[PDB]
């Protein structure tokens, strides 16, 4: 048996990776607003709008 | 000093039943003392205390319940 | 501010400072890690409280009075 398949190609690695560090982050970035003792955020667009 | 004494007289005033008319003390300008605004003919309608003290503390209920903001760039 | 002008004319300043106040206590307290929903339902409790206190102690009636309330309340306005 020995060493399996090499697996050259390590894009697909770096792409999951980077997809789930995204989802982490957004992830982390909405957790503080959640439950009873959450917290709201304010939002202002490139119009100028803003939104809580 | 004049609030101090102010509060004082409000004090004097909840606390004993027998003063309660000095709940109309209020302040004299003029002369910086501790006046009766009642006899003094300074009056507000209830309508301005009532609603200033409800709208006041929505709006810092409001901002105060923000903890985060993002300011996304103008597209231009 | 604009809202009190239009929705009762009148203490337009008075607001404004009560409100800037309110906010900065506020703000002392949340620094000091006090949640701020608790923050918000006591400035509820006191704002309720505060308003029924006024309608129960601090009023008085204009018919008591008569055009002398009026004259006055113009004066100091
Ligand atoms: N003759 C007076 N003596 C003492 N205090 C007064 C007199 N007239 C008005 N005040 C007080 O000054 C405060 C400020 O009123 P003012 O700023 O003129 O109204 P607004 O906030 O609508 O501009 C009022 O809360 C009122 O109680
Ligand atoms: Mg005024």
């Amino acid at each position: 048996r020995g060493k399996g398949a090499y697996q050259d190609r390590d894009k697909p690695a770096q792409i999951r990776f980077s997809n789930i560090s995204a989802a982490k982050a957004v992830a982390d970035a909405i957790r503080t607003s959640l439950g009873p003792k959450g917290m709201d955020k304010m939002i202002q667009d490139g119009k100028g709008d803003v939104t809580i | 000093d004049l609030v101090a004494k102010l509060r004082a007289f409000h004090n004097e005033a909840q606390v004993n039943p027998e003063r309660k008319n000095l709940k109309w003390i209020g302040l004299d300008l003029s002369n910086g003392k501790p006046r009766d605004n009642k006899q003094a003919g300074v009056f507000e309608p209830t309508i301005v205390k009532v609603k200033s003290l409800k709208f006041a503390t929505e709006a810092a209920i409001t901002i105060l319940r923000i903890d985060d903001l993002i300011k996304l760039h103008p597209e231009s | 501010a604009d809202l009190q002008d239009k929705e009762v004319g009148d203490g337009t300043t008075s607001v404004v400072i009560i409100a800037a106040e309110l906010l900065k206590n506020a703000d002392e307290l949340v620094k000091q890690k006090i949640h701020p929903t608790s923050v918000i339902s006591g400035y509820r409790l006191a704002c309720k409280e505060a308003v029924r206190y006024i309608n129960e102690n601090l009023i008085v009636n204009t018919d008591e009075l008569g055009r002398d309330c009026l004259i006055n309340a113009a004066k100091t306005s």
